[PDB]
């Protein structure tokens, strides 16, 4: 179903807010890891 | 020296170049020799102080 | 005495493999090649048997070929006696020229003892021969191995097929929810994005070889076997290979002590490669059978048959829960060795060198 | 454009190694947004209180 | 017209790509292809190498 | 004088490096040092980390 | 893309960068934190047709 940042009137009735604001990333490289956000677009 | 402006890496061999998949041992044969990088070409490689 | 010579032959075969490909991924089952070579020996005579048994380090002054066979058949019987928790399926075979009548006695002996089945093969129109051999190998396995034979020459006389596939579960299965996308370092400044699976707060057999510059960890399977992962330090893989001997493997196995390792990272790779063993077996020490002078009288009794192609494909899967998945820090982000052995006895089920898990 | 799906992808399998699936024209609720909605501070009806 | 010589030059190598020697023949211009550098990579066991 | 701001700027971080507040005191200008980015590496078996 | 202009590789860690040898894993502490590349910085990275 729906995952990540979403807004709506109920759990079933939402719209996704991906990829989120530009002020935050949705994927990067950690110290020893590639971390992908829940609000990531590919 | 500043960090090198690396050409982006691809899943199989190199991106944006037309190679022969049979020559390579990589498993990206579906692209038929022309490939895209698995990381979006982002720039911002050269760093400056704050 | 069979197992020690098996390991020695395995190591020599792997050395020839790396000699033919210094950096490419290596994957092969020494057990599969051993059964294939012994089964080829089953049909030999005169000095061809002597040469094929000079291969695999066999002292004929003490050990006779019949007892070698019997030990092999006992090994297969024990392997097929295992339950479903761990299975190793092996299906090597021989495709004989249909223009020459194959020996019924040899086929019966192969079926009863080595379980391999051979039949007359329409090698005329080798394009169709490729199709039929691929169809047979696909029907044999569940679908693990396809396109095994790359090409067949015109009037190819006989071909030797050897396939194999493991199916076992880790004693400490990896958590798929903890599988992280990370970097695997091909070299000092060359890396590839590959998924690695992680564990934590676990104890495994572990050994840092300070006079060999490597690190050995043992991951046990739910059955009677296990796997050994060998991580050399940066730019020290070649030194490990040079001083890599069965006398090194025995010391590694007897120097495995449990350690509470903090985190363990292991690339999620499924290696699968096909290997043509004509030149490699020629360099190994078996050469007379490949030059139209095999004297393969056990096959038909006419000395009309010699080996032209030996193709082996070892498919082996390393995922979170094993095959076909649904403090001290160890990270395998460097090229590494992988040797699958029993805990009871030393005999190499699988052996691999991984340099690019993306490949 | 309601007739065309997005060239971007959204997660399908979660975890540390998230696989991403492309978007069709059927799943309009997962369409990515260029701009965020405005802030809301206790914007609730009188039925909650 | 490659005035700036941006693309590899394949003329003047003795190739059988020339215009016909008599004006009563039709010229079929050659298809353009060139050779570039690369990395020699072995093809598995056999030792055959491809650039 | 770093008019071009080519070197890292460490003033205005609330450091105990200010000039003395009384004119009768002698200033000892602080030694210049700065922090930069790097790669965090774990110290093998010991488990410690260093940038 | 043209080949990247790679900064030359040092025997241990990175060249022309002052660092802490104790934080490294290599045993190349004999140069005391500042190192030069093992390969002389040669340029000629970008290529053009003949």
């Amino acid at each position: 179903a729906l995952t990540g940042l979403s807004t709506g009137t109920s759990q079933n009735t939402r719209i996704s807010l991906r990829p989120g604001p530009v002020s935050q990333p949705y994927h990067h490289w950690d110290t020893d890891k590639y971390v992908t956000g829940i609000n990531a677009i590919s | 020296p500043q960090p090198g402006v690396y050409p982006p890496h691809a899943a199989g061999h190199l991106p944006y170049v037309l190679y022969d998949p049979t020559a390579t041992d990589a498993k990206q044969h579906h692209r038929h020799g022309y490939e895209k990088p698995e990381e979006l070409w982002t720039a911002k490689s050269r760093v400056h102080p704050l | 005495g069979l197992a020690s010579a098996n390991v020695d032959f395995a190591f020599s075969l792997y050395k020839q493999l790396v000699l033919k490909a210094p950096d490419k991924n290596v994957i092969f089952s020494p057990l599969s090649i051993s059964t294939a070579l012994a089964f080829l020996s089953l049909g030999a005579h005169n000095t061809t048997l002597t040469e094929i048994l000079k291969g695999l380090k066999f002292n004929l002054t003490e050990t006779s070929e019949a007892e070698i066979h019997q030990s092999f058949q006992h090994l297969l019987r024990t392997l097929n006696q295992s339950s479903d928790e761990l299975q190793l399926s092996m299906g090597n075979a021989m495709f004989v020229k249909e223009q020459l009548s194959l020996l019924d006695r040899f086929t019966e002996d192969a079926k009863r003892l080595y379980g391999s089945e051979a039949f007359a093969t329409d090698f005329q129109d080798s394009a169709a021969a490729k199709k039929l051999i691929n169809d047979y190998v696909k029907n044999g396995t569940r679908g693990k191995i396809t396109d095994l034979i790359k090409d067949l020459d015109s009037q190819t006389m006989m071909v030797l097929v050897n396939y194999i596939f493991f199916k076992a579960k880790w004693e400490m299965p990896f958590d798929p929810q903890d599988t992280h996308q990370s970097r695997f370092y091909l070299s000092k400044k060359k890396w590839v994005m590959v998924p690695m699976m992680s564990l934590h707060h676990l104890t495994i057999p572990y050994f840092r070889d300070e006079e060999l510059s490597c690190t050995v960890v043992e991951l046990k399977y739910t059955g009677n076997a296990s796997a050994l992962f060998i991580l050399p330090d940066q730019d020290k893989m070649e030194e490990v290979e040079a001083m890599l001997l069965p006398e090194t493997l025995k010391r590694w196995r007897d120097s495995l002590e449990f350690r509470e390792i903090g985190e363990l990272y292991l690339p999620k790779f499924s290696i699968s490669r096909d290997y043509n063993l004509n030149d490699i077996l020629l360099q190994l020490g078996i050469e007379e059978a490949f030059t139209s002078k095999a004297d393969l009288s056990g096959i038909t009794g006419a000395r009309n048959l010699a080996v032209s192609q030996v193709v082996h494909k070892a498919v082996l899967d390393v995922f979170e829960e094993g095959t076909e998945a649904s403090r001290t820090i160890v990270r395998f982000n460097r090229p590494f060795l992988m040797i699958i052995v029993p805990t009871d006895t030393q005999n190499i089920f699988f052996m691999s060198k991984v340099t690019n898990p993306k490949q | 454009n309601p007739l065309y799906g997005s060239r971007l992808g959204v997660p399908d399998t979660l975890g540390g190694d998230p696989k991403f699936r492309s978007l069709t024209h059927e799943d309009h609720a997962i369409q990515p947004q260029n701009f965020m909605p405005g802030p809301l501070v206790n914007s609730v009806s009188t039925k909650e209180g | 017209v490659d005035h700036e010589y941006k693309y590899p030059y394949v003329l003047g190598q003795g190739q059988d790509t020339l215009a016909p020697e008599l004006p009563i023949w039709v010229y079929f211009p050659p298809q353009y292809a060139y050779l570039t550098v690369g990395d020699v990579n072995t093809q598995g066991i056999s030792g055959d190498s491809k650039k």
